[PDB]
DNA sequence: CTCGTGCCTGGTGTCTTGAATCC
DNA sequence: GGATTACACCCAAGACACCAGGCACGAG
RNA sequence: CCUGGUGUCUUGGGUG
């Protein structure tokens, strides 16, 4: 079953803290990131060990 | 004169004994109440009566 | 020695002109204890005027400090306290005199030391009993927990002998509960249990094979080669070395942010150090640690497998006992560092005025010295803010009721398991205790069992280095940890050296 | 933050072994002896 | 030594929750065995 | 530490004595003055440091009329005010004078 | 007018940042440092401004245009809060912080230091430059009795006698007016000069015994 | 005689990171 | 996640820190 | 010429 879980992290583009939501798919390997306010979205793959901590920090170096 | 000791004159039923140690020959006070509230919020002058 | 330098900058835009300023501690010189009037005059004190006076019989340390100052466009023995001194020690002055001049001191020749004077009162440190170091024990656990086996070592350098940090792996499923029955261990400062597969993965050692190959010495042990192969398949995607550091990075108790091209580089540092620190820290020699934690998952597998006992925690050759010297070395290290950032604090402010200092204006000696006195007075083992957590009951007044109860006093060890807990383990007399420690001696009550006493003929190890033994050990044979082979090598004998492998060797019977 | 301790000292001051934060502690390190711990165990007035 | 020494407050904390349990039952005039609140524990003290 | 009453940068005191203020010197000329001069125009009593990096783009520095002078260090509030006579000197210069007294 | 100089949204923003108690001022020092050290190289501390008002204790404010220039400003400072306890300011908010804010003569105010410390006393005037006042005081004295002062060992309140310092111990300058002990007093009382700084002119609430008294 | 430095007393205010079973 | 963990008694052994301001003494 | 106040909180060691 999927996971929805909110996260404190800060989103990299609107800086509003504490509104970054992780939507963990494990059947798929996908992960995804969502924004509760400015609205953004990113996708990459996860394994099963996977955290909200661990696509938030490729999250990060998919900006920079 | 701890709990233990309480408890054995409970057995004895010496009940008188037990109240005449525990207030007489310790620490034993007057106080004023209220009939209508309950409270100890008594002023008492007791030579202005 | 242990941080020997002190180390300030500036990038001097105010022509940028780096200027460190550096400060270098040296020799240490001891001084016979010496009573200072508020006059001001001198002399060497003696016990009997101590006990009398209630004055604290204690040497003045001098410490040798070196200043430098490196500018780039682009001192003498300063006094740093005062320390207790054990009476009939070498630096006492009664290990002198001779017998017709100790009666002048009103000294008794009975009186044999062992003890201090603090404020005038006689104290005498209790030998601290605690666990040893650098070693593997394997206990069980209860029915209502997931972990059945739990492996267990605390880590512990050998200069100074300092605690660092502990580790535990964890094999975790029931009986027929608990479905994969995977093994995953636990990191300093790591918020989260990691799979074993993935540490020997990120210390540099990834295809399957070779990981088993630093395990079981012993391919037709299938029972064994069973209970590993959940964990192989639950860290199967993890397949290189750097997608495994970055898995660890992202759980250590760090800022969040720190992205993938720094999150391994910071990561490499909880390897490299705090994790096994007793084995090495200098960097390109993860071989040792990697043949390390291969050997701790199959003792761990050989309880689990019913083919050897959990460790006794009450053997007494897995205990140690912690005298006057290792108990002050760990006061006066928590001490020093406190006189140190006082000296740091003080350097900010001083150079701003840029005015030289007088380096005897930047030690206040009341840190040690009052930091001493405080602990031994009360048997407080800590910083005076933080008395509770710490340690009580180490130092007490020397019980001088007869001659016999002094013996006794200055010769018992004590325990620190508490008073709540009851069960009787810590309590009995031990099988390894025979010779060792009294079997009669003990306090009646709380302390009923804890608190033990050195048998007559014992004795205290005082400590050797290690380094002239491994220089005879690879003299007469032993080959390196880089030419063993469980298919080559699958009948010589490990050889430890407190308690970190260093070398195989094929025959132990002539060594 | 100011009001937050107002509430703090005036927890504090009638019970202070709330459980999952700091205790209050007096300047010599001990913690205070608040009217909820004069009460309870051998020593407080109910038993002692 | 050791079990005289543990086992002794074990029984103490027995006998401390056995005396607060019973210590208000009273045998009145009726013959009836009763506690504070009157409520019947047994019709007639020891059945006899 | 001192204030200067005219400008508000804060600097050690020698500073006014040495160089005179660097915002405020070509009519204030405390570098040319004594210690009585220095003590009138500036202040030992001051409140709210403002460390003003970028005068010409920061508000807090618009606020307090100091994003024409150097960046440094800045006080929110000085105490006392300058002298009548120098407030009349300065007045002769075309400059006013706006109390930073609250 | 100080009313053209309002914030808008094309201004920086205003963050504050919890620091260790005492070391505000240490905090927007080092910003300072960090700021000037780095400008014109290739990484700028884009910070415009900071600053720590004495109002509000354990607080510095600091002005950017981005939160990442904040964490900048603080990395490595051993005076701030590890803790991500940033919070932002509103513009609405900002002029408040940036307020800067008594004594006349024949007024009351109560002394601060020495061993009149706690005394109520009369402004009776103030030094040219504007830093000390003269007042008008209750004199503490014991006319050289035991002489061959603290705020724990002074002397009870009273008007100078000089009739008594005549008897016992004293230079005429003026009608009613005598130095004694290289003080002055005028018709019985001590007038003194004292820091302003070393007085209270506000929320001064007068005792039983100064009503009495005054 | 004046200025500067050091010592003592009084007032105000905290923080580097570091024992076990049961319900 | 806390709360529970015998009773009474004896006796010896201890105690805030740092910073700022003011006053006094010494030297120039 | 009757009244008449000397500490606490811990810790440690002991007794049955
Ligand atoms: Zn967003
Ligand atoms: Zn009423
Ligand atoms: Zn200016």
């Amino acid at each position: 079953i999927k996971q929805k879980l909110e996260t404190q992290f800060t989103c990299l583009f609107c800086n509003h803290d504490n509104s970054v939501v992780c939507t963990l798919d494990k059947k798929n390997s996908i992960g995804l990131l969502e924004c509760k306010k400015c609205n953004l979205s990113f996708q990459a793959p996860i394994n099963s060990l996977s955290q909200p901590i661990d696509i938030y920090s490729d999250w990060i170096d998919a900006c920079e | 004169f701890g709990e233990m000791e309480r408890d054995c004159m409970i057995a004895h039923g010496a009940a008188g004994f037990l109240k005449e140690r525990l207030m007489e020959a310790s620490d034993a006070f007057r106080v004023h109440v209220c009939g209508i509230c309950g409270l100890m919020s008594v002023i008492a002058n007791l030579k202005k009566n | 020695w242990e941080e020997p330098r002190l180390i300030l900058d500036q990038p001097a835009q105010h022509d940028n002109i780096n200027k460190r300023y550096e400060i270098r501690f040296g020799k240490i010189y001891l001084s016979r204890p010496t009573m200072t009037e508020a006059d001001g005059t001198t002399h060497a004190m003696f016990p009997q005027e101590a006990r009398l006076r209630n004055l604290t019989y204690s040497s003045p340390v001098y410490l040798d400090m070196e200043k430098s100052m490196f500018t780039s466009i682009d001192g003498n023995k300063v006094h740093i306290g005062k320390v207790p001194i054990m009476l009939r020690s070498k630096f006492c002055s009664l290990r002198t005199l001779d017998e017709v001049d100790l009666y002048k001191m009103k000294e008794c020749p009975y009186d044999m030391g062992g003890y201090f004077v603090i404020n005038g009162s006689e104290k005498v440190l209790i030998a601290q009993e605690r666990s040893a170091a650098n070693i593997v024990q394997v206990f069980k656990k209860a029915a209502p927990s997931p972990i059945s086996h739990v492996a267990e070592i605390r880590s512990a350098l050998e200069k100074g002998s300092r605690l660092i940090s502990t580790m535990q792996i964890k094999l975790y499923g029931r009986e027929d509960k608990g479905t994969g029955r995977t093994i995953k261990a636990t990191l300093p400062y790591v918020k989260q249990d990691i799979p074993i597969v993935i540490v020997f993965r990120a210390l540099g050692v990834v295809p399957d094979g070779e990981i088993l190959q630093h395990i079981c010495y012993d391919e037709n042990d299938w029972q064994m080669l069973e209970m590993l192969k959940p964990c192989i398949e639950e860290g199967f995607v993890i397949q290189d070395k750097e997608v495994a550091l970055d898995f660890i990075g992202r759980r250590g108790s760090a800022a969040l942010g720190i992205r993938r091209e720094k999150r391994i580089q910071y990561a490499k540092d909880i390897l490299q150090k705090e994790l096994l620190p007793h084995i090495t820290q200098e960097e390109g020699f993860e071989t040792r640690k990697t043949f390390f934690l291969g050997y701790m998952v199959n003792r761990l597998l050989l309880c689990a497998l019913e083919r050897k006992d959990q460790d006794d925690r009450d053997h007494f050759g897995k205990k140690r006992l912690d005298l006057a010297g290792p108990l002050l070395a760990n006061l006066f290290r928590i001490l020093f560092r406190k006189l140190t950032r006082e000296i740091y604090r003080y350097m900010q402010r001083c150079i701003e005025t840029d005015r030289d200092f007088n380096l005897n204006l930047a030690v206040k000696s009341t840190t040690i010295t009052s930091g001493l006195k405080y602990s031994l007075a009360t048997g407080n083992w800590g910083e005076q803010k933080k008395a509770m957590s710490s340690r009580a009951g180490v130092s007490q007044v020397l019980n001088r009721y007869t001659y016999s109860s002094t013996l006794s006093h200055l010769r018992r060890t004590n325990t620190p398991i508490g008073r709540d807990g009851k069960l009787a383990k810590p309590r009995q007399l031990h099988n390894t205790h025979w010779g060792l420690v009294c079997p009669a001696e003990t306090p009646e009550g709380q302390a009923c069992g804890l608190v033990k006493n050195l048998s007559l003929l014992s004795g205290i190890s005082i400590g050797s280095p290690s380094e002239p033994i491994i220089n005879f050990l690879e003299e007469w044979g032993m080959e390196p940890l880089e030419d063993y082979d469980p298919a080559q090598h699958t009948k010589s004998t490990r050889i430890f050296v407190n308690g970190v492998w260093t070398g195989i060797h094929r025959d132990p019977s002539m060594l | 933050e100011v009001e937050q301790l107002l509430q703090f000292h005036v927890a504090t001051y009638m019970d202070n072994d709330i459980a999952g934060q700091p205790q209050a502690l007096q300047k010599s390190g001990r913690p205070v002896k608040a009217i909820r711990a004069r009460l309870k165990g051998k020593e407080g007035r109910l038993r002692g | 030594l050791i079990d005289t020494a543990v086992k002794t407050a074990e029984t103490g904390y027995i006998q401390r929750r056995l005396v607060k349990a019973l210590e208000d039952i009273m045998v009145h005039y009726d013959g009836t065995t009763r506690n504070s609140l009157g409520d019947i524990i047994q019709f007639l003290y020891g059945e006899d | 530490e001192r204030a200067c009453m005219l400008c508000g940068i804060v600097l050690p005191g020698r500073v006014f004595m040495q160089n005179g203020c660097p915002n405020c010197d070509s009519v204030l000329n405390l570098r040319d003055s004594d210690q009585a001069t220095v003590n009138e125009c500036t202040s030992s009593s001051f409140e709210g440091l403002v460390a003003v990096g970028d005068n010409e783009h920061s508000w807090v520095a618009k606020w307090l009329r100091v994003d024409r002078f150097q960046p440094g260090l800045y006080a929110v509030r000085v105490d006392g005010r300058l002298p009548s006579d120098i407030v009349a000197a300065l007045e002769q210069y075309g400059v006013y004078y706006r109390p930073r007294d609250g | 007018p100080q009313r053209l100089l309002i914030p808008t949204v094309d201004d920086p923003g205003i963050w504050g940042v919890k620091v260790r108690l005492g070391k505000e001022k240490d905090v927007v020092r080092q910003i300072l440092k960090k700021k000037l050290a780095r400008e014109g190289t290739k990484n700028p501390l884009e910070i415009y401004s900071a600053f720590q008002r004495d109002s509000f204790k354990g607080h510095v404010y600091i002005e950017a245009r981005k939160a990442e220039a904040i964490n900048d400003a603080l990395k490595g400072n051993v005076n701030v809060f590890s803790n991500n306890s940033k919070f932002l300011v509103g513009i609405v908010e900002y002029k408040d912080l940036l307020r800067p804010v008594k004594l006349t003569r024949g007024s009351y105010v109560r002394v601060k230091n020495g061993k009149f410390k706690g005394d109520l006393a009369q402004v009776d005037e103030v030094l040219e430059n504007g830093l000390e006042a003269r007042l008008k005081l209750v004199p503490r004295l014991d006319y050289g009795k035991d002489l061959s002062y603290t705020s724990k060992f002074r002397p009870a309140q009273r008007l100078f006698s000089e009739a008594e310092a005549r008897v016992h111990e004293i230079r005429r300058d003026r009608d009613g007016f005598v130095t004694y002990g290289g003080e002055e007093y005028y018709e019985g009382f001590l007038y003194k000069t004292f820091r302003l700084q070393n007085l209270i002119v506000n929320s001064i609430n007068p005792t039983l015994n100064e009503l009495s008294l005054f």
